[PDB]
């Protein structure tokens, strides 16, 4: 398997990780559900791990995590289709409500044009194709 | 009687005769039960039937709907806005949700031809005869009477048979058929034990039950068979030695297996806390007591701790109340933690109902506690004194803002400081350095959560006395060594050079290890949150771990404290020297060609302390 | 699950614990009687 | 910049969830496809119509000695009559009492109650109203499923106040002196129920991280409810057409050793439904956000203590003096102040919603099944009676509630006569459907009649839709219809009291008070005057 | 017949010590102790109790919820289950729980005197019936005997 999308696997683990020891809990990813605006339970929290669980220690390992993203699901290629809607790199003043509604984070109303004016290379008035090779 | 002895029978009976003619009573009761079998061997060919549709049925459907679900998905995807919500379900309510909507796809067509088959002979003639015996011939015997109208009413209701049919059949393979013969075999032994060593063939019934592949595999199946009430009338009928044991420790591995048979083993909560018969401990009984069924039922979920109610608290404060003398209070105590805390974090009703029973009737407490600790020619009041200090440590309010921005979380919480003093000091540093350590942490859990950085100082010379300067002493002494690293966490939150002290001696004793790397995370917030002095004095010892440094007990202290100390030199914004070869000695391991790379940048910021402060014995 | 009814069908794929049976003789094996019933002939 | 590589981050974290979430699609055991599929084909595809079956076959046993259908009533009475201490299960019992249950426009409305009368006929003929009378009166306070089964044979006997079955339930407890009915009735009231927050907000919070519940309904409402309003409908079907000598046999008990007054029992009751019903205003009575949870547990509650009422009637419906006089020393007042107290603080806050009128109706109508008692128990008064001096007493003792209900029906009513005015109806439209908000502030204020403060409460929602107006149809229909039956029986009570009981100075009050509602329905009510009963003359 | 608002009743046990019925009643002083104490009656015929410092005004009786939310900023009829706001007769002040320990066995009997501050849960008392003839919510007669618990403190007038 490419190990481009398995060290983006890595970083995706490392970004569910937060106590840093090879093993993710069960609170990790309660917190990461509630921060992405889910509400889920113990009993949810439970019968997912219970699902992942062949291991049987209680936690998310490493290469069952891996082949569990295998079976299913590039990633900032996926990622660009939610950017590019119109086709041609650019994503509007008027696009980008199209882009940032399905987040969770309420948008402000002032500072959004300040992410753009210092990500901006000329000063077109959107977000072009050029702000995605060499911003992210 | 195989295919050719009942032609021969049923055409004795049919012809359409043994059944036409008249006859006295009870031989016609004996009839009666003949007729049944038919039905029931039919009832038996429905079902044979009903899974025999079912596996070509879903064959069509999960090779259809599961495959034509990944078409969606690749199509679509937006993680999981809508379209993903109706396939995000629990797979009973998936099962509900794809095929019951049909009584408002491409094989709706299929499974509504199978219910016109099943639908639905002898139902006329048993519908008839039944009728043509009770019209003529006036009953007597009412053991026939009852026996008559049950062929009569099964007949007419032959759905409703087969609604009491299905939930209990069960489909497995043909890898099962092995494992599953002498489970039957060994389940049918029990009940056949259940009219009645007696004792012995149970024990070795019950046993070769418990080492089957397909025990754990199918817990809905055990559930189905309802052995968990087979099981449980044995040890109703043996009670008012070893055969209530050997039972009782299988109800406790029989809910460990899965929460929905937990559920089912709640609703027998009320009889089988009335059993005082066992709590005089003589281990190894302690794994199978009445009361430890009583702790398996409850012993994790919330939904099943917040479901019971005050008289099943009232009947074990009305034990607590017969402990006026002992040994056996203290397993009562062990149960009500389970009613009270359940995950990690407690909950809010049970909390409430117990304390309030627990002042009803009260039973210094440090002043007598101290007097039994030389007590020798017991211990079971050292460990009951800790258990009902470890219980009400449970029942607190909330670390979160509930005991903060709210009443009646403080109410209860003013009963708790009230009861006690501060007080337990007597068992947290004093005497504690000697039942050793089950009593020092459940002291600590008290404090913790009913009681700032002013007796962080008063109360040090603690844990790391006896403990971190005898890691070559290892054996009660290593047993409590792995214990307290977790304890001594929560304090996270002058006499720090004897703080220093016991922390050179952490550091020795982190010369279980991912345990002890909690220690020493715990270690080293602690110098980031410190006069800096000490901080400064601490950062000589560092340069002192730097020396034995440039193994993986001081490389993990090597990046960690170099930051740390640069934590410690923002007081800057004398021992430079020693720093040179700091960056000297780290220089000779850079020469050398692990965790390396993690103290190569931390060799910048020894720079940046220097561009900010200073501008084996 | 039809016929275009007979409850004497044969094919009966259903669990059913088994027979097992013993034969009274007159060994010394005494602790082998102890498992299932005397037998019988059957047909 | 620094938000936007942080929705990358968020963009994965989330992703994952998803594969973490969608990874349970019935892949890889056969077995679970298949054993879980059963039982969903159980609990939707089986229940259905058989219960053609029913009627054929009770026709089929009450046949040409002893019926067929005469032996099997024989047998649950045999089986019925030895002393085991405890009933049985019986699934023979619980599923024949079922079907012997389930199988009972003016000359069909005749034909209906003849057809039914036959049907009836079929099962009392031969002991049928012995199986339920000995069935009660085994259990002695169990409330099983197997005496819960028999209530609904019972009622479904007795269930156009059958005259001759209530001849046979007295005639039978008059020649075996049974004291094991009356000790039984009134040890089944005894527990049988309350509507309990204390396990509902054990649930609520469990809605809170128990995120799905499935069958969670159980200990919510009264434990079983459909038992508890069974129980009081069978005292009902006792007593409907006046059987002055068993509505007097519930209260004395004459010839037996120890006596149940069953009466007073009835009444501890409700009173104890109406404190489980207040609380459960109490802690409601901040939120005004009825949730679903909310809404099916007032309904669960309602029809109970409905049903209470109906039966509290029957008791005293025939002017039995006894009967009512031993209701009136005992504590019904407390209840129907509690109850007049609910109704106020309620209706004021479930008419602000579009969402909330189908609770609105319930509790409506519950106020009328309140008043259609406290008439019937006023109709013994002479002029300045006991039970009247003390009906008035109770409506001073709670006079501030009075007064918003009172007020409530003013609202409706006054608007109901505005209609056809044309400042009401040509003022801002010709006629459309569509009036105003603005010019509905000022058009109902040129009426002149109401206070500011009733005028925006009559502007509380109106439409929610769009157009900063109401609609005029729907508006009023809400209006004259809900409030003109249940304002209709208020304005007989209030008309019976003051023409009965003259010479009171307080009522006086409560008359010039709602003097909007009784000058509406005047009318609409007829006073007549015959001779009832007693040998005197009292208004209808 | 039934205790209302705004009478002066007295609190008054019947506890014998040594088979001699001590008719003792709750009194307080105020005015320089604050503090209570008990004013016997039994030697009525040589020794007649102080009843200027024994008797007590009821002043208001609530549910718990109106208290609950009363604190979160005619004659009636006193019932069960209500919490009462009792008044000292002469000295003005109210009866109440005080947050202090003397004159006890030293466990966690508090401290009961009597106060000035209307307001706070310490001085308010619910009733609860020693019969399980009278429930709850129902209109308390004369000589019911009962109990009195503290909203604060939620301990028995022991
Ligand atoms: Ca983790
Ligand atoms: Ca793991
Ligand atoms: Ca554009
Ligand atoms: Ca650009």
């Amino acid at each position: 398997l490419t190990e481009e999308q398995i060290a983006e696997f890595k970083e995706a683990f490392s970004l569910f990780d937060k106590d840093g020891d090879g093993t993710i809990t069960t609170k990790e990813l309660g917190t990461v559900m509630r921060s992405l605006g889910q509400n889920p339970t113990e009993a949810e929290l439970q019968d997912m791990i219970n699902e992942v669980d062949a291991d049987g220690n209680g936690t998310i390992d490493f290469p069952e995590f891996l082949t569990m993203m295998a079976r299913k699901m590039e990633e900032i290629r996926e990622a660009f289709r939610v950017f590019d809607k119109d086709g041609n790199g650019y994503i509007s003043a008027a696009e980008l409500r199209h882009v940032m509604t399905n987040l969770g984070e309420k948008l402000t109303d002032e500072e959004v044009d300040e992410m753009i004016r210092e990500a901006d290379i000329d000063g077109d008035g959107q977000v072009n194709y050029e702000e995605f090779v060499q911003m992210m | 009687f195989h295919n050719e002895d009942l032609k021969h029978i049923l055409q004795l009976i049919e012809p359409s005769g043994l059944l036409q003619m008249k006859l006295p009573e009870p031989v016609k009761l004996q009839m009666c039960l003949l007729l049944q079998y038919l039905c029931d061997c039919q009832v038996r060919h429905r079902i044979e039937a009903i899974v025999a549709f079912s596996d070509d049925f879903v064959a069509k459907l999960q090779d259809n709907q599961r495959f034509r679900y990944n078409e969606v998905m690749q199509a679509l995807n937006c993680p999981c806005p809508e379209e993903i919500r109706d396939q995000l379900l629990d797979f009973h309510e998936d099962l509900m949700t794809h095929c019951g909507i049909e009584l408002d796809l491409t094989i709706r067509g299929r499974l509504l031809s199978l219910v016109e088959k099943v639908t639905y002979t002898l139902q006329q003639l048993i519908s008839e005869t039944m009728v043509r015996w009770a019209q003529e011939s006036v009953i007597e015997d009412p053991e026939l009477v009852r026996a008559m109208f049950v062929l009569l009413h099964r007949q007419y209701d032959g759905i409703g048979g087969l609604v009491r049919a299905l939930p209990k059949t069960y489909t497995i393979n043909g890898v099962s058929v092995e494992d599953t013969i002498n489970l039957l075999a060994s389940l049918g032994q029990i009940r056949s034990l259940l009219s009645v060593e007696e004792e012995k063939l149970m024990i070795r019934g019950l046993g070769d039950i418990m080492n089957n592949k397909v025990f754990y595999q199918h817990p809905n199946l055990m559930r189905a068979l309802g052995m968990h009430e087979t099981v449980m009338e044995v040890m109703v009928n043996v009670l008012g030695p070893k055969m209530v044991a050997n039972c009782c420790r299988f109800l406790c591995y029989f809910c460990r297996i899965s929460r929905q048979n937990q559920k089912a083993m709640f609703d027998h909560l009320s009889y089988l806390l009335e059993n005082s018969s066992v709590g005089l401990a003589s281990p190894a009984m302690r794994g199978s007591t009445p009361l430890d069924v009583a702790a398996a039922s409850v012993m994790d979920n919330n939904e099943l701790a917040l479901a019971l109610r005050e008289p099943d608290l009232e009947k074990v404060v009305r034990y607590l109340a017969g402990c006026g003398l002992p040994v056996e209070g203290e397993r009562y105590l062990d149960f009500l933690r389970f009613a009270v805390f359940c995950n990690g974090e407690s909950v809010e009703e049970n909390a409430n109902v117990v304390v309030r029973l627990l002042i009803r009737r009260p039973e210094g407490l440090l002043a007598a506690m101290e007097e039994a600790i030389k007590i020798a020619e017991g211990n079971a009041i050292m460990t009951f004194y800790a258990a009902l200090i470890d219980l009400l440590g449970r029942c607190a309010p909330e670390m979160h803002l509930i005991h903060a921005a709210k009443g009646e979380a403080i109410r209860i919480r003013s009963i708790l400081r009230s009861l006690i003093p501060l007080g337990d000091l007597v068992g947290v540093i004093s005497i504690a350095f000697q039942f050793c350590p089950d009593h020092k942490a459940a002291m600590v859990l008290f404090l913790d959560r009913v009681y700032v950085q002013d007796f962080l100082l008063h109360l040090l010379e603690v844990g790391f006395l006896p403990d971190l300067r005898a890691a070559a002493s290892l054996t009660d002494m290593a047993l409590a060594l792995n214990r307290y690293l977790c304890t001594a966490v929560l304090p996270l939150l002058f006499a720090g050079t004897e703080h220093h002290a016991s922390l050179i001696d952490s550091l020795l004793h982190t010369v279980k290890g991912c345990s002890l790397t909690k220690a020493q995370r715990d270690s080293i917030e602690v110098c980031l949150l410190s006069r800096p002095s000490m901080m400064q004095h601490l950062l000589r010892r560092l340069v002192f771990d730097v020396p034995l440094l440039n193994k993986m007990p001081l490389k993990l202290l090597t990046n960690h404290y170099e930051r740390c100390w640069k934590y410690y030199c923002l007081p800057g914004g004398a021992s430079e020297e020693e720093l040179h070869l700091s960056r000297k000695l780290f220089w000779g391991i850079f020469d050398a060609l692990y965790e390396q790379e993690l103290f190569k940048l931390a060799l910048p910021c020894l720079s940046a302390v220097a561009g900010a402060l200073p501008p084996n014995f | 699950l039809f016929p275009d009814g007979l409850p004497g069908i044969g094919l009966s794929t259903s669990l059913r614990p088994r027979m097992q049976f013993s034969s009274p003789s007159f060994v010394s094996i005494n602790n082998e009687c102890y498992q299932y019933s005397p037998e019988f002939p059957l047909d | 910049k620094a938000v936007w590589h942080k929705l990358l981050s968020k963009q994965r974290k989330r992703a994952v969830v998803a594969c973490f979430r969608m990874a349970p699609l019935y892949n890889l055991p056969r077995h679970r496809a298949v054993n879980l599929f059963l039982q969903g084909y159980e609990k939707s595809w089986i229940e259905t119509e058989e219960h053609y079956f029913e009627d054929k076959l009770i026709e089929d046993l009450a046949k040409p000695r002893v019926d067929p259908l005469h032996q099997l009533i024989l047998l649950f009475s045999r089986t019925a009559l030895t002393e085991k201490c405890k009933l049985e299960e019986d699934f023979l019992y619980m599923a024949y009492a079922d079907i012997m249950a389930k199988s009972c426009s003016f000359e069909e409305k005749e034909m209906e109650k003849q057809k039914l009368l036959y049907q009836q006929a079929r099962l009392h003929d031969r002991g049928a109203a012995e199986m339920v009378l000995q069935t009660i009166s085994a259990s002695k306070g169990e409330t099983g499923p197997m005496v819960a089964a028999t209530l609904k044979l019972g009622i479904a006997i007795l269930n156009g106040g059958n005259s001759t079955v209530q001849q046979k339930m007295l005639e039978y407890l008059k020649e075996k002196k049974d004291v094991g009915f009356f000790q039984s009735l009134a040890g089944l009231m005894q527990s049988c129920s309350v509507l309990d927050l204390n396990a509902f907000e054990r649930q609520n919070k469990a809605e809170g991280l128990g995120m799905v519940t499935e069958e969670g309904s159980g200990e919510k409402v009264l434990q079983d409810d459909e038992f508890t309003c069974d129980l009081f409908r069978f005292l009902q079907l006792l007593c409907e057409g006046h059987n002055s000598d068993f509505q007097n046999y519930l209260r004395t008990q004459t010839g037996n050793n120890t006596t149940v007054n069953i009466i007073i029992s009835t009444v501890d009751y409700l009173l104890r439904v109406q404190e489980s019903i207040s609380d459960f205003y109490w802690y409601y009575s901040g939120k005004d956000v009825i949730d679903e949870q909310g809404q099916r547990n007032f309904s669960k509650a309602i029809q109970v203590a409905k049903q209470v009422f109906n039966t509290l009637t029957e008791y005293i419906q025939g002017p039995c003096t006894g009967n009512q006089q031993s209701l009136a020393h005992s504590r019904l007042w407390d209840a129907v102040v509690g109850f007049l107290h609910v109704f106020a603080h309620m209706q004021m806050k479930l008419s602000q919603d579009s969402s909330q009128i189908e609770l609105l109706k319930e509790l409506m109508d519950l106020q009328k099944d309140m008043v259609v008692m406290l008439l019937s128990m006023l109709e013994g008064n002479v002029v300045n009676g006991t039970i009247g001096k003390q009906m008035v007493d109770m409506l001073v003792e709670s006079s501030n509630n009075v007064e918003m209900i009172l007020k409530f029906f003013d609202m409706f009513l006054k608007l109901k006569d505005l209609t056809s005015s044309d400042t009401f109806k040509e003022y801002d439209p010709d006629g459309k459907g569509v009036i105003s908000k603005r010019d509905f502030h000022k058009a109902m204020e040129s009426h002149k009649h109401y206070t500011q403060s009733e005028t925006e409460f009559l502007l509380s929602c109106a439409e929610t839709d769009e157009n900063e107006t109401l609609d005029y149809e729907e508006f009023v229909k809400r209006f004259h219809e809900p409030a003109k039956d249940i304002g209709f029986n208020v304005a007989v009570l209030l008309t019976n009291l003051s023409e009965h009981m003259p010479n009171d100075t307080r009522l006086q009050t409560f008359l010039e008070l709602a003097e909007s509602v009784l000058n509406y329905f005047q009318p609409f009510l007829g006073r007549i005057e015959i001779m009832g009963s007693a040998k005197r003359i009292e208004r209808v | 017949q039934f205790l209302r608002t705004d009478d002066e009743v007295v609190l008054q046990c019947t506890a014998t010590i040594h088979k001699e019925q001590q008719k003792l009643c709750l009194a307080a002083e105020g005015f320089g102790n604050r503090l209570c104490f008990l004013e016997s009656t039994s030697n009525s015929k040589n020794v007649p109790p102080d009843l200027s410092i024994c008797t007590f005004v009821l002043e208001q009786s609530l549910s718990v919820r109106a208290l609950q939310e009363m604190l979160a900023n005619g004659h009636r009829t006193l019932l069960y289950g209500h919490a009462i706001l009792l008044r000292h007769s002469y000295s003005g002040m109210y009866l109440c729980c005080l947050s202090t320990s003397r004159s006890s066995t030293d466990k966690l009997a508090f401290d009961v005197g009597l106060q000035e501050d209307t307001t706070g849960e310490a001085c308010w008392w619910t009733i609860h019936p020693a019969s399980k003839q009278r429930s709850e919510g129902e209109k308390v007669r004369v000589g019911d005997d009962l109990i009195l618990v503290s909203v604060s403190s939620e301990r028995y007038l022991h």
